[PDB]
């Protein structure tokens, strides 16, 4: 066989090296990395319980909010806190407009460039290509004139000889399948697409106080004052401006980012066919909007063997059964203690002894759900919907599926979602299905407000004495976040995050069983192995956060 | 014409101070890379990867010596030889090392690359540092924030395109436009501390009415920054405090990070 | 779905009150006019004219008989039997006072209707009033400034739209989110104020610096306002003080317009 | 043969009566009336100098900062200050902005209803219109998929039975000519020039403080503190921040509004043969750059009986043959001093005694330049720089003539300007320029900055006896202004404005001659005299200001 390294991994957040043995152009084995590692688990130990959302959403600021969110939930938890409801609308606005910018970024800035060939734009008909769009999108956005602006923008450049993040790209590679014009389309679409994305953090901004890293959460609740009358607060003129950037988003979601997803995947329809990464999958619930922590708008389960027929519902972030089968381990990453453990007994004692194909090799832990290794994220979160008969997912799915029968003449069948294409079309569903949270959540909040319920916090009090733990869950963009929070005579004596990217890219795990990343890339062609973009088009699908994996 | 050419390597970062860049309106991200430098490295939008990837900053370290603005984000990782980052199996700090070596300006962006920043916080499990730290021999510019606005960033990069020098620093080399000047010095609730208008709880009356929140923990007493008046996002007031909650201190060493959220200030 | 109707009438008014509007982002004009309200009478931007918009003024004044939101702008002249101001040959005071009749809501935007604004400073050659004067018998709410930040009238607007009453209001009819406070008890200068430090004329080293307007003749110890917080144009950080210029107290009977720029305000 | 009055005249700011007499189907003599007055020259009067700006900006809100500025000149004028050049680059940068907004108002949100038939385009095809503007514009939103969700917009307000602003308009009037199509495209222009003239605020407001209504003007110079390195202050980040909006409007001016001007005279080049208002035109000279208060980028001058060949430059706003030739009459107007007047020495006495066609029947004054009518405004302002040589003028009308003849197969000849549709084409010139005054004043205030100069303000002094006269000129939106102010024993003894809309709307003068509004209107055609549509397209020509006119 050959032997290749990726590293590092771009169009990711954070640091990542992948290994593969390739045999006759195929790979037959693959490692996966985190090669970074700073141990916030532990800077956040041996403080107030209240202290850990500001310290803890710094695990990552792609996914900002997320553990920000996870950790208010986990103190919460330990301490039996019923959050006020108009924080969680607050909380679930947030969540859903961060992660509206989130997934826009990961299909246009992160991952296009593996599926478009800049080069190839620039001998693109752009008449042509806006028509090949015609009864397929109602975007204002499509026309020649916007096309040829944007491919002048590029020749630009490339005439300059200045090609910037472009330069040394994987342009004429034999895997980059589209027609110029289709090049061109989604080049233009991702110029558009910073727009949108920084009109969700608009939403995010507001009711946060920034973005990157909100600045609005509390254990009890949240810290926006609501007064409809009050000068310096968030009063009525402050919630319509909030609502004039989540009415900004929709459009460009479902003609541009929705419609891109389906031309994607009708031309390149192998890989509906590869980067299987698992057979269980794992999502939580997620927007509650009860008074007790619960209702959510969004459902969750567990799915064994890819059987959607009989897989098990979770209604509650405190599911004994979900709670009781998360384990680590680190066999072959480098810590110490090497049995699974339950996060609440976690530890995470560095012991790095260098690279070893057969050892450690990741600062990534290896998660197990009842012994079994899973997958989360996006894909997860749809298929467990789809499990629900959830039929604003199945109605979501049906559109995509429509315009990829339109381009193709054929439909897609649940089995083939499971794959690199299937993982990015949960992706794109989700972004779709998060529009109407938000205006759901918008709603909900100012009929309350309306009611008379201005309440946002309810104080902790935190016994000085005793032990007891608590564990808050979130559906992140990445797929199921949890922190776990031990505190001892008032103070945090063990915290313990598993985070999406941690189930995916994590290594070999107790059993030597191989986790998704790693399974994924079994069986992925090569054509060129000093250029593996078909491994990092599989990598890609799944969202690396590094930062996320390893904390 | 040709565009000035920019390094951007990350430490120990969290990616939230890239993350910035896509919330800036002047210049917006794509005006950024597309009209006013050239980003020739940065691993989060680079179309290249791996080999092709090294390869690209080997060229443009060469190509433009002695031109080019290096950034950093992140902690820098001393402990045990520098294997708590390891990119292309080299640690990150002899990557950081090489690139300043022929560097026009150098900048470390966020409160980890300015002073250590949460990764250099508590036990600092990994021996994290600062990027002035690493590079004793250089002027390092501190722009502090957990993430700064971005454009406390891109006017000091502009600063230097345009009139050919970096802005004016204070004596920890933060530019004085954004860090010239505690927060609580320039805050438009010091009225309300002024008359002991102080919310002590979140949700109580005067919470609600947006007086001042030193008694909540608000470290704008001795935090130097632009949030009150720059702000965030470019919507119009929008920072920590004007959203009901204390600053955290997040720029300042040995505030942000160190100090709880609840534990009050020192008022000079 | 039907929208709410507004009719709009324009007495002594320079426009700058509906111009406003031109600048509000939440909502936008266009999205004003196209979902939030039906604009039944607006002389501005009206496609009839003459004949035709007398026509559609009364037919919205009895479709929309005691639904509709009526709002002025400008004084109302009653010198001389109402002539300083004649629309289709009448005294524009009968004009208001007949849409007063059916009115649901009645809203003074701008100084100039709130409390007779500039239109009746100095020896009034007019005879200009407030809407409140011409209208006794009804609440007229206030939007004072000259004019507001658009959104103080909207959220106005769309408090009565959502929820059914107008928003709370003060001892002048003000909206307390707006005018519930002096600008210079919420005012980011007040550290410069306390610590004595001024700027004198500007340009000098201290206006350079951002000091405090007091000494230059700031009006915000003596006007309610949401001009340090709110602000203007939805941009950030844009407003008069901000800019680098003293308040006026456009917004406060008797300190606008009555007192010069440089004149000092009284401190409470 | 029939009188008619229009009485209000909308689609302008303020109050104004039209009345005229049909014979024979056309328009034989007219009258224009303001019916609103304020005395706010008298207002001001007796106050300090410096207090004078904030005051008659009030003047109006449409031309907010026009006043403010003339005022502040006008106390320089009479104080002899010279303004610091940084406050002349800021000053510059605030009108030209400002003009912007202002013009792309006039066109669509004013005048663009008596052109087009909102009715007309719920029968356009999309498609059809989009196809119509190939080879005409570039602007990247004009697809068919643009006009059909405007299209849509209509039809739902038009299906709600609410119209609103457009109830009772002049659907299917005789003079309506615009096919479906570019009725259609028009309204989708009107709504997209929102937001051009959105971005042309926010950088009015960036260095006024606010608009409507700025507030960094002083007498010797601006409020605004340049410090690069500054918090707080006029720093490189603001700067930057204003750059970023003047950067966004050259596209909508050039590619739509500067197109759309050529389409209406295309279909409607009859209005090139009537409107002629005077056969006199004056402007000032504009944006000075020095620091003595000249050096103009835009040039001025006084044309006579339509002799461009001959006209009179005026370079220096000190030019005495401008100041002394400036006098008004009240002898039709309701103000009892009669006699033209120097303004200097005017009185404002009101006088009003009703309506007589023969007698007094406006509050507007009629202005005379040496004993004759002239016309003032953008038609002025495009003949004097064509006058001069202009060669950015003779380029930027050459362009609007291109797309007539692309369209028509017909040019057009300068003798063809002095109509309805050449003062519109003016206006259209005079935006599509002053973008270029806003990249210069922005690159001058940048590099004299970094030459070391932060210099905005010279503190005036005022001495306590003595008089001394000032006068401040501008070329504002709507033609030259110029505020005259007196000063006696330090305070201001007599404040006389002369406003452009004075100079076109004002009555019938001491010699009883027929000012520009009511020459303009002489043999309009009239189809339908209930409804006197074409009346209204030549008097928005003018884009009348009465608050202006009056004061
Ligand atoms: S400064 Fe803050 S946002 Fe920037 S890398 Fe460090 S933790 Fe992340
Ligand atoms: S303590 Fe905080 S909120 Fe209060 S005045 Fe100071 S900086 Fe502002
Ligand atoms: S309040 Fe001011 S802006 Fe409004 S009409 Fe009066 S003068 Fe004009
Ligand atoms: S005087 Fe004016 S600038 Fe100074 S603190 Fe008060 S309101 Fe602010
Ligand atoms: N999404 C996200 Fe980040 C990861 N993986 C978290 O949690
Ligand atoms: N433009 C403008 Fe207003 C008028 N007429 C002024 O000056
Ligand atoms: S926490 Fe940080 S972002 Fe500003 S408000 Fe305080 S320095
Ligand atoms: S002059 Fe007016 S706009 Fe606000 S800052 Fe003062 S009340
Ligand atoms: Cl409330
Ligand atoms: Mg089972
Ligand atoms: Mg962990
Ligand atoms: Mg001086
Ligand atoms: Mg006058
Ligand atoms: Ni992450
Ligand atoms: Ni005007």
């Amino acid at each position: 066989s050959q032997r290749i390294t990726i590293d590092p991994v771009t169009r990711i957040e954070g640091h990542l090296r992948i290994d593969c043995e390739i045999e006759n152009g195929v790979v037959s084995k693959a490692w996966a990395s985190g090669t970074m590692w700073r141990g916030m688990e532990e800077i956040v130990k041996n403080r107030d319980p209240r202290d850990a959302w500001m310290i803890v959403q710094r695990i990552c600021g792609v996914c900002t909010t997320t553990h920000a969110l996870s950790s208010v939930r986990a103190a919460e938890s330990a301490l039996n806190i019923d959050v006020p409801v108009n924080a969680q609308y607050i909380r679930n606005i947030i969540l859903a407009a961060h992660t509206t910018h989130d997934h826009i970024v990961h299909f246009y800035q992160l991952s296009a460039l593996d599926w478009v060939d800049i080069t190839s734009a620039l001998q693109a008909d752009p008449t042509k290509a806006s028509e090949m769009l015609k009864g397929v999108s109602t975007w204002h956005l499509n026309s020649p004139e916007e096309f040829t602006k944007v491919q002048n923008k590029i020749k630009d450049l490339v005439a300059s000889g200045q090609l910037g993040i472009f330069a040394n790209g994987y342009w004429g590679h034999p895997a980059m399948k589209l027609p110029p014009e289709v090049n061109l389309i989604a080049v233009a679409h991702y110029l558009q697409a910073l727009e949108c994305q920084r009109d969700a953090n608009r939403v995010v901004a507001l009711l946060g106080g920034k973005t990157p890293h909100i600045q609005n959460l509390a254990v009890g609740g949240v810290a926006n004052p609501i007064n409809l009358d009050g000068l310096g607060v968030l009063n009525l003129e402050r919630l319509m401006y909030i609502k004039s950037f989540i009415d900004k988003l929709s459009d460009f979601v479902e003609q541009v980012y929705k419609v891109d997803t389906a031309v994607i995947a009708a031309f390149y329809p192998e890989w509906l066919t590869r980067g299987k990464g698992a057979v269980n999958y794992l999502s939580v619930p997620e927007f509650p909007t009860d008074s007790k922590n619960g209702s959510f708008l969004f459902p969750g389960g567990y799915i064994e063997n890819a059987d959607l027929s009989s897989y098990r519902p979770i209604t509650s972030h405190s599911d004994e059964y979900l709670i009781k089968g998360i384990q680590e381990s680190a066999k072959h990453s480098w810590y110490k203690d090497e049995a699974p453990q339950a996060p609440w007994e976690g530890t995470t004692i560095p012991a790095y002894d260098g690279w070893s194909d057969d050892g450690k090799y990741s600062w990534v832990k290896s998660p197990t759900f009842y012994g079994k290794t899973v997958e989360v994220g996006p894909l997860a979160n749809m298929l467990v919907k789809l499990a629900a008969g959830r039929e604003s997912t199945q109605n979501k799915l049906n559109e995509i599926v429509a315009i990829y029968q339109k381009l193709t003449g054929n439909t897609l069948e649940v089995a083939q979602l499971h794959s690199t294409l299937g993982r990015i079309i949960g992706r794109t569903v989700h972004c779709c299905e998060l529009q109407d949270i938000l205006q759901n959540q918008y709603s909900a909040l100012i009929t309350n407000i309306g009611k008379g319920d201005h309440t946002t916090f309810v104080k902790p009090n935190i016994p000085a004495t005793g032990e007891f733990k608590g564990v808050g869950f979130l559906e992140a963009p990445r797929g199921m976040l949890s922190h776990w929070m031990v505190i001892k005579d008032g103070i945090i004596s063990n915290y313990q995050a598993v985070v999406p990217s941690t189930w995916n890219s994590g290594p070999r795990n107790f059993n030597d069983d191989v986790g998704p990343y790693e399974q994924s890339l079994v069986g992925t062609p090569v054509a060129d192995p000093n250029k593996p973009l078909e491994v990092v088009r599989t990598i890609h699908s799944f969202d690396p956060c590094m930062a996320c994996a390893v904390h | 014409p040709q565009r000035p050419p920019v390094i951007w390597i990350g430490a120990q970062e969290c990616t939230g101070c890239t993350e910035s860049l896509l919330r800036a309106t002047h210049p917006t991200v794509e005006n950024l890379v597309l009209e006013t430098i050239s980003l020739e490295y940065h691993e989060v939008l680079s179309a290249a990867f791996g080999h092709q990837v090294e390869e690209n900053k080997h060229n443009a370290l060469e190509k433009y010596k002695g031109q080019y603005v290096l950034v950093v984000d992140g902690s820098i990782p001393l402990k045990d030889n520098g294997i708590y980052c390891m990119v292309a199996g080299e640690p990150i700090v002899d990557h950081i090392r090489k690139a300043a070596e022929g560097a026009a300006a150098i900048i470390a962006i966020g409160s980890c690359s300015a002073w250590g920043g949460v990764a250099a916080a508590g036990v600092n499990p990994t021996g994290a540092v600062s990027l002035q730290e690493v590079l004793p021999g250089k002027t390092v510019i501190n722009i502090p924030g957990c993430p700064p606005n971005p454009h406390n960033f891109l006017a000091t990069v502009a600063h230097i395109i345009t009139y050919g020098k970096p802005p004016k620093l204070d004596d920890k080399n933060r530019p004085t436009f954004a860090y010239g000047r505690l927060i609580h010095e320039h805050c438009e609730r010091r009225p309300h501390f002024d008359a002991g208008r102080f919310a002590k709880e979140f949700g109580d009356e005067g919470h609600r009415e947006g007086w001042c929140l030193y008694h909540l923990g608000c470290k704008g007493p001795e935090t130097y920054g632009n949030c009150s008046t720059l702000q965030f996002c470019d919507v119009g007031g929008v920072w920590p405090v004007a959203i009901g909650h204390p600053c955290y201190g997040c720029n300042e060493e040995g505030i942000g990070f160190h100090k709880g959220i609840h534990q009050l200030a020192n008022v000079e």
